[PDB]
């Protein structure tokens, strides 16, 4: 979307550590973060992304927004690849970092890759979601960690954030299995997805 | 004025003297360059000829070239004119009271 | 006429009082600079709330003793946690001498004039002071169109009218042709004490 | 042994995260633990006492680590039968399960 | 040909430099990051210089109390200074070399006892030594020098314990050209003495 | 004779090469985003390096003053517990900053003795007995080093070599012409036989005679061939009434001649 | 690395400005001002010489989110070695009086700018005490006795 600032999400996990992608899910995940950070730069070039880790309890800051591809690069590595992603934790944590910004006139975007499915309880993301669309905030979902078994927990999600106002959530379905990542997200909305009236 | 009063003792060249010590060796640099074949880390300095004065409380200093002359009028054996605190040459003087007591 | 062109009550937080101090006397024997910022009101009133240090320069104190990279990053750190204040003056020391400026710092005041025409430039050493109120004196100066027609002194009205001065040497003829002296005025709370 | 020893001076790289020499530490334990059914007590303290070494210039190291160590420590005290020596070692190892 | 194998290992011809290329470029890069690293250190060690800032070097000229001396200072006058919590008294004494901060007049640390430039020359000769064993010859002679003057030196612990007094002062005298420049080079060596 | 070609083919299979190709691309697309890293952060790193050089920049910028090194005194690290200080602070170990290991004690021409902490700067090689030192006017310390400067004392003594006068040109007298030769240009070009051997090249040769035999002449050709300097020295002179001058110049021309060695 | 904390002496210039970096951030009602402390750390001795504010945010819901800005501590430490190298981040003062668990994690990320354990010098601004205005704690990692885990 033009005119906007993205928190990406690195799931940081032992589903991450198992291969669906090449090489593992992790050197997947590597290729896509530079996809997104480029292709909404051309599109708008006034966008500016920071990133932050699905690890542990507690996600932490690897990079604020920047369009230097080389600081959110260096965080891919640096972070601990092993670990679980905390969905209601993220969300809050990615919302401070989208508060603290270089001008608001940018809509508040988080882009949350998905590995491995929540370790939290659902009711509290339902009543997350209400104070995120509060603020004008919406939630892209990726989701190929969550079909591969799983049953998808993540659709009622994004149906409570979604109502149109300025910022509308999508859930970027993707194949389970190799076919490279980076494509994948490609072939999802990626420079068509867009906010809705 | 106050120019307080010196005279040069030394000509040390400035690309002679190696003001710069990082990849310069003591006995000189390049002999007109000091610092002009580092432009990877951004620091200049040249300068022709920087002279050593001697103070007349006797204290030496490396001192600025003319910034009301041109280098070329300055010498050895040269009193000159120096800042207050910035010891800097403004002004030359003559080379001492010679003229007029040798042709008597 | 035109400004008011009485002295200030200059009034430095205890903040202020012990951060100057430090700076001053790790640098001897050197010289140091510094910007100062707070909020000035009222037409005679400054508070100096806050300092900050500007690294030490390798030509002293001059009109080129800020650099502008450390100062804009410096005050857009204060910026990103709400400490933010205006430069309302700049502080300077002698580190041997009392409190006067050279033709240098009286330059660099003519710079922080054209800022804000109600500077204040602090001359504190670091090193003579044993009791703290001493060797702290703030100028600030009286307009040039004032100096000549003799309509110099306006700053004995609207104070207390109690001063405190000595020294001729350089002091008082920085005084004569440019500048007035006025005590530093110290302001606390009990949180403080 | 070899197979983390060979593993990590191409993984450490391409990955640019991640250190395997946690687990040296435990094969390490197993190595002195081999020993002492065996009957060769001596050889494994000295093992035991290297291990030591590493664990102390590790800024974090888990519980699982420093329980198979004392583990092991206990068994070289009840050969002996000291039964002191043994009953200070196993607290340890019952604390940090 | 039939293959289109054929076909792709002419591709995978141009592919094979591509590996090479990236493995030389991958070595160099983390030896620059190294290598500018040194430089960087360097730089930085200059700045911390400019904030540690000079001393003062004086010598106590008398003690006046454990926490009060008399220096004489190098730059000028004499000064009653201070005693640092960090300099223990127990080292300071009359007549040794001082160095003290600037700012406050408060000695730092003591100095090493310094030496004057003439004396400096006569320590600084070296010409890398000799050996016991390159003065050879007047055998009995070299086993003296070194019963007087070596054996006090190493183990004064047997001097003292038969309560002699330690044996001092040896006089050189012969021929010129016997070698006695070439024993006292040589004497030097051998147990190590300054 | 390469890989990934017909020759191949041969050594390993056609589905095998083929499939070994394709594993092949995956490993480019690991080494481009390696690579990119290693690149980022040398850029990085750069930047903070010019940083800190502008900042030196301003200090070695004149005016400077001239002290001379008295002699240097660098400390060991760890002379204490854990500083290269000889006194106690409970850590921290630096050569400048919280510890002073290495030193450089300078004196003035400001008429002061003051021991610095060592700038990073410079070399610790440099910095002798008498090196001429540069020192930040303000607070004291070693900013750059500077040439030794010479009295006209030392130039009288020193070089005075003209181009070789030529044995051909200083007639008769062919025994002296002989030993000349056997002494000097013998030893100083045949060293490198004195030196595998271990046997010492000539203290000196004494010449006697009543003057004007040409001896100097000789001495002056010799030197310039031989490729030694001229040095020029006259006892009588030396011969005073004060007997710290007299003994002065002797100790001068001795320590001047080491130097400018070899040294005729 | 090394547990070396066993005294810390504290310059007045710290005490006041936690006083004033509260009050310059407006936190209040168990909102907190965490800023850094630089001194000199390695050491037995722990000369706290200096603080400043950082940006921070505490969140009252949830106390395992508050925000943090990490660039804001990089861009701090380039600047403070120019006026004083002696200076260095030694940990954080954080406003208390209340000490709490998820004020452990908030230390681990600290442990990423000075090789000790960081230093958490609570400083109250509130002045309920008539002594200690300051106490001071050191994270350490332990297997506490009586059957209990590894505790941090
Ligand atoms: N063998 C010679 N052939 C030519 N002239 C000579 C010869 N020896 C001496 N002279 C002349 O006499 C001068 C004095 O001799 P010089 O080499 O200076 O001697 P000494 O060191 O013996 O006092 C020479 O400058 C030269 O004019
Ligand atoms: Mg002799
Ligand atoms: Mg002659």
């Amino acid at each position: 979307m033009v005119l906007e600032a993205t928190v990406l999400v690195i799931d940081n996990s032992e589903y991450s550590r198992n291969g669906d992608f090449p090489r593992t899910r992790f050197e997947a995940q590597i290729d896509s973060v530079e996809f997104i950070f480029q292709a909404k730069r051309n599109s708008n070039p006034e966008n500016t992304v920071g990133l932050i880790s699905g690890a542990g309890a507690n996600p932490r800051v690897l990079s604020t927004f920047t369009a230097e591809f080389g600081k959110i690069l260096a965080g891919l590595h640096d972070t601990q690849i092993e670990g679980k992603l905390h969905m209601a934790t993220a969300l809050q944590i990615a919302q401070l970092t989208l508060k603290h910004r270089q001008n608001k006139v940018q809509h508040q975007r988080i882009v949350a890759f998905v590995c491995s499915p929540i370790s939290d309880s659902r009711d509290e993301l339902i009543r997350l979601a209400k104070t995120l669309k509060k603020n004008n905030v919406a939630v892209d979902i990726i989701n190929f960690g969550e079909i591969e078994q799983n049953t998808e927990l993540l659709d009622e999600f994004i149906a409570a954030v979604n109502n149109p106002q300025e910022e509308t959530s999508h859930l970027l379905t993707v194949t389970p299995g190799p076919r490279l990542l980076y494509e994948n997200i490609a072939s999802s909305p990626i420079i068509l997805e867009e906010g809705s009236s | 004025h106050p120019l307080q009063v010196a005279r040069c003792t030394k000509i040390i060249k400035g690309n002679g003297e190696s003001d710069e010590t990082t990849t310069d060796n003591n006995n000189s640099g390049n002999s007109n360059s000091n610092s002009n074949q580092q432009s990877t880390d951004a620091d200049e300095d040249d300068e022709d000829a920087k002279y050593v004065i001697n103070l007349k409380q006797i204290a030496k200093f490396v001192v600025g070239l003319g910034e009301r002359v041109s280098p070329t009028d300055i010498e050895e054996g040269m009193r000159v004119g120096v800042d207050r605190s910035k010891y800097n040459i403004e002004l030359p003087l003559p080379p001492r009271i010679d003229p007029s007591v040798t042709m008597m | 006429t035109g400004r008011d062109d009485t002295k200030e009550t200059v009034y430095i937080s205890s903040i202020a009082l012990l951060k100057m101090l430090k700076h001053g006397r790790a640098g001897v024997p050197m010289e140091v600079m510094g910007l100062m910022l707070g909020e000035f009101v009222d037409d005679y009133t400054v508070n100096v709330v806050d300092v900050f240090a500007m690294p030490q320069s390798g030509t002293g104190v001059s009109v080129e003793a800020v650099d502008d990279v450390f100062q804009a990053k410096m005050m857009d750190m204060l910026k990103q946690t709400g400490r933010d204040q205006m430069v309302v003056g700049w502080y300077h020391s002698h580190p041997g001498f009392g409190c006067w400026l050279s033709s240098v710092d009286v330059n660099t005041q003519k710079s922080f004039e054209q800022l804000n025409s109600r500077a204040v430039a602090v001359v504190v050493d670091p090193i003579q002071s044993v009791k703290g109120k001493v060797v702290i004196d703030a100028f600030r100066l009286i307009d040039t169109g004032a100096l000549i027609n003799n309509l110099e002194p306006r700053q004995t009205t609207s104070n207390t009218g109690l001063l405190n001065k000595a020294n001729i040497q350089a002091l008082i003829h920085g005084l004569n042709r440019h500048y007035y002296s006025l005590n530093i005025d110290y302001h606390k709370t009990a949180k403080e004490t | 042994k070899a197979q983390f020893q060979e593993l990590d001076s191409k993984k450490q790289r391409n990955n640019g995260s991640k250190d395997h020499g946690d687990g040296i530490l435990l094969i390490d334990s197993e190595i002195a633990r081999t020993y002492l059914l065996k009957n060769d007590l001596v050889k494994a303290r000295d093992l035991l006492d290297d291990l030591e070494k590493t664990l102390d210039k590790k800024d974090s190291i888990p519980l699982r680590i420093t329980n198979s160590f004392y583990s092991t420590n206990s068994q070289y005290f009840k050969f002996k039968n000291d039964f002191n020596s043994f009953y200070y070692t196993s607290l340890l190892y019952l604390s940090t399960l | 040909e039939q293959e289109a194998h054929n076909k792709a290992l002419n591709q995978f011809k141009r592919k094979l430099l591509e590996h090479r290329r990236y493995d030389d470029q991958l070595k160099q890069r983390r030896q620059n990051i190294r290598d500018l690293e040194k430089l960087y250190d360097k730089t930085e060690n200059d700045i911390k210089a400019l904030q540690s800032i000079g001393q003062l070097i004086g010598e106590v000229m008398k003690e006046l109390s454990e926490e009060k001396y008399i220096v004489k200072a190098s730059s000028g006058p004499r000064y009653i200074v201070g005693v640092r919590n960090s300099v223990d008294r127990s080292k300071l004494k009359k007549g040794v070399r001082v160095t003290l901060d600037i700012t406050t007049l408060t000695i730092m640390r003591i100095l090493p006892r310094e030496t004057d430039p003439l004396v400096y020359n006569m320590t600084s000769f070296e010409q890398g030594e000799i050996t016991f064993d390159g003065i050879g010859g007047l055998t009995e002679q070299i086993r003296e020098l070194r019963e007087v003057i070596e054996l006090p030196l190493k183990n004064p612990e047997i001097f003292q314990r038969v309560g002699i007094k330690p044996p001092k002062g040896v006089l050189l005298y012969g021929p010129p050209g016997t070698g006695k420049t070439l024993l006292a080079k040589a004497v030097a060596a051998t147990i190590g003495a300054n | 004779g390469d890989d990934e070609l017909d020759q191949e083919i041969l050594n390993l299979s056609t589905q095998e090469l083929q499939t070994r190709a394709k594993l092949l691309d995956n490993e480019i697309r690991i080494f481009r985003s390696e690579l990119q890293r290693l690149s980022h952060e040398n850029n990085v790193m750069l930047e903070k390096i010019k940083d800190n050089k502008e900042k030196i920049k301003n200090n070695r910028q004149l005016p400077y003053l001239v002290a001379n090194v008295v002699e240097v005194m660098d400390m060991n690290e760890i002379e204490d517990k854990e500083n290269s200080e000889s006194t106690t602070q409970g850590g921290n170990v630096n050569l400048d900053n919280t510890a002073v290991g290495k030193a450089a004690v300078v004196k003035t021409s400001s008429r002061q003795t003051v021991f610095l902490p060592m700038v990073g700067l410079v070399d610790p090689d440099k910095l002798k007995p008498n090196d001429l030192v540069g020192v930040n006017k303000d607070s004291y310390l070693i900013l750059d080093t500077l040439p030794s400067e010479f009295d006209s004392r030392v130039k009288a003594m020193e070089v005075d070599e003209k181009p070789t006068e030529t044995y051909s040109d200083v007639g008769g007298l062919d025994k002296q012409i002989e030993e000349l030769v056997e002494a000097i240009v013998l030893p100083m070009k045949r060293a490198d036989k004195f030196k595998d051997m271990g046997i010492r090249a000539p203290k000196g040769a004494l010449m006697y005679g009543p003057p004007g035999t040409g001896k100097t002449l000789l001495a002056r050709a010799c030197a310039a061939q031989t490729n030694a300097t001229f040095l020029k020295l006259a006892a009588p002179q030396l011969v005073q009434m004060y007997i710290g001058e007299g003994a002065k110049l002797v100790r001068d021309a001795f320590a001047l001649a080491k130097e400018k060695a070899p040294t005729i | 690395m090394s547990l070396q904390h066993e005294k810390v002496t504290i310059a007045p210039l710290v005490l006041l400005s936690a006083l004033d970096h509260y009050e310059r951030t407006q936190t209040k009602e168990n909102k907190r001002c965490v800023g850094v402390i630089l001194g000199d750390a390695n050491s037995s001795t722990i000369r706290v010489t200096n603080s400043f504010a950082l940006p921070f945010e505490e969140d009252e819901k949830n106390s395992d989110v508050w925000f943090l800005d990490h660039n804001y501590i990089e861009n701090m430490n380039e600047m403070c070695k120019k006026i004083n190298a002696k200076e260095k981040l030694i940990g954080w003062y954080h406003s208390g009086p209340k000490l709490r668990a998820s004020d452990l994690k908030i230390n681990e990320l600290f442990k990423k700018y000075t090789q000790n354990n960081p230093l958490l010098l609570i400083v109250d601004v509130k002045q309920q005490g008539v002594g200690l205005p300051t106490d001071a704690y050191v994270a350490i990692e332990q297997v506490k006795d009586d059957g209990t885990s590894t505790e941090k």
